């Protein structure tokens, strides 16, 4: 029993990792930061 | 501006360099020749 | 000059870098593009079109 | 010669809405898959567009009122409209602004023309050569100190020609997109994008603009040239732009398939 319950358990996480785009954004939000830092800082070259 | 290692001890501004790697300079290519291209055009202004 | 590094001049856009044959289709009004950022990558040639 | 003739139906003029019409390309720069935003002098989305009718009767070319910039569109088959006219004081004291595009050629000339107070075109047609030809050239008197000159090729119910006139730091800016309509009385809701045709610099000051139709009197009309006349149907709307913030939305081939109004 313990070691079908494991087993459906790593199952459904897969199911859940692959079926929920809104799991990883903890990585997401730090990459998207970095980019838009660099492109704030890039645009910048484009004022007065 | 004899050998890398000497730039890199002007770098550190010190006689003595520790075990490691240290960024120098940059190392940019610089242009080779210079490049026109304008519309053709066969008359002058009329400034007389 | 393509495929060197080079000082250059078209229509009044001054810069210096490698000009290569692209690939990208221009609509016929446009005389050079831009980057997501606003930086100059591809510049129409006032001659050859 | 100038010709006064007015024997149209008196009725107030029709209202709609600009919906996601009269965008044009601000700058000649190319861009893919860039969202960029700009602010220029845009038409806001679902505008108050004035409509202009020309049915056979009608012929109401009003002066209006040239703000800065201005929109205008229209639906026909029978090419009444052939150019506009531009000035502050549409008179021989100064420089107006005068288009016409008829089937042959686009005709610019920045004179200041003596206006007269109806300008239009007459077209008379035979049915022996079966030729549609224009008879009389009333839009002004004479040429009158032409200040500049300009001659190109003609742009080409079933057609739209939309056009987008806006004059800033002594520059005329055209722009113009030719497109099938099918629906014959309205502007469709699809998104369309203007490119530019021609920046011709003029730099006169700019108040009052004016649309020039031609007439196509042949065997229907028995009265003299000065009440009496015939033509088939035209409509048309004009639009005022306004300074706007807007998001335009490039494709990877570079022409503007979206748009949004801030
Ligand atoms: C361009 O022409 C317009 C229209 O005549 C001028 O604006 C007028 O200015 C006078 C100044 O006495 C006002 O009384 C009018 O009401 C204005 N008309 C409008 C429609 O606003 C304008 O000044 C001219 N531009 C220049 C630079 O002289
Ligand atoms: C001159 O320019 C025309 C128009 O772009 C082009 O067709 C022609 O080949 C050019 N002639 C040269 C570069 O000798
Ligand atoms: C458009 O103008 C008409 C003029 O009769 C007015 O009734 C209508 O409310 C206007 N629509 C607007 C401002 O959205
Ligand atoms: C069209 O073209 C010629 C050349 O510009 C011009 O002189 C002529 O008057 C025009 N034709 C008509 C019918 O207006
Ligand atoms: C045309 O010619 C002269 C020279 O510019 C000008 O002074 C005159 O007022 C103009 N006349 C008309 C009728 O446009
Ligand atoms: C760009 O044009 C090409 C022409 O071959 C077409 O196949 C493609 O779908 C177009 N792309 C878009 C985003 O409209």
């Amino acid at each position: 029993l313990i070691a079908n319950q494991f087993n459906s358990a790593i199952g459904k996480i897969q199911d859940s990792l692959s079926s929920t785009p809104s799991a990883l954004g903890k990585l997401q939000d730090v990459v998207n930061q970095n980019a838009q830092a660099l492109n704030t800082l890039v645009k910048q070259l484009s004022s007065n | 501006a004899l050998d890398p290692l000497s730039e890199t001890k002007c770098t550190l501004k010190s006689f003595t360099v520790e075990k490691g790697i240290y960024q120098t300079s940059n190392f940019r290519v610089q242009p080779t020749e210079s490049i026109v291209r304008f519309p053709n055009i066969t008359n002058l202004c009329p400034f007389g | 000059v393509k495929n060197k590094c080079v000082n250059f001049n078209f229509n009044g856009l001054t810069g210096t870098g490698v000009l290569t044959e692209s690939n990208k289709k221009f609509l016929p009004f446009q005389q050079f593009g831009r980057d997501i950022a606003d930086t100059t990558d591809a510049v129409r040639d006032p001659q050859t079109l | 010669q100038c010709v006064n003739l007015t024997t149209r139906t008196q009725l107030p003029p029709a209202y709609t809405n600009s919906f996601t019409r009269g965008v044009y390309y601000p700058d000649k720069v190319f861009r893919s898959s860039v969202l960029h935003s700009t602010q220029d002098l845009f038409l806001p989305f679902f505008s108050n567009v004035t409509w202009f009718h020309a049915i056979h009767k009608r012929f109401d070319n009003p002066v209006l009122p040239f703000n800065d910039g201005v929109y205008f569109a229209s639906t026909e088959k029978s090419n009444i409209i052939r150019g506009w006219i531009f000035g502050t004081t549409l008179d021989s004291k100064t420089q107006s602004l005068l288009i016409v595009n008829n089937a042959t050629n686009v005709v610019i000339k920045v004179c200041e023309f003596q206006f007269c107070n109806d300008p239009f075109l007459g077209v008379y047609y035979h049915k022996n050569n079966k030729s549609w030809m224009e008879s009389e050239f009333r839009v002004y008197s004479s040429a009158n100190n032409c200040t500049f000159e300009y001659v190109s090729q003609p742009f080409l119910f079933k057609n739209l020609r939309e056009f987008v006139f806006k004059n800033i730091d002594g520059y005329f800016k055209i722009y113009s997109k030719h497109t099938p309509i099918n629906l014959v009385r309205d502007l469709p809701q699809g998104f369309s994008a203007l490119e530019p045709l021609v920046d011709l610099p003029i730099g006169i000051n700019i108040t009052r603009f004016q649309t020039l139709l031609a007439l196509h009197r042949s065997y229907l009309t028995p009265g003299d040239s000065s009440s009496g006349w015939t033509a088939g149907a035209a409509a048309y709307y004009v639009g005022y732009l306004q300074p706007r913030t807007f998001l335009l939305k490039y494709n990877e081939n570079g022409t503007i398939t979206d748009a949004v109004d801030c």
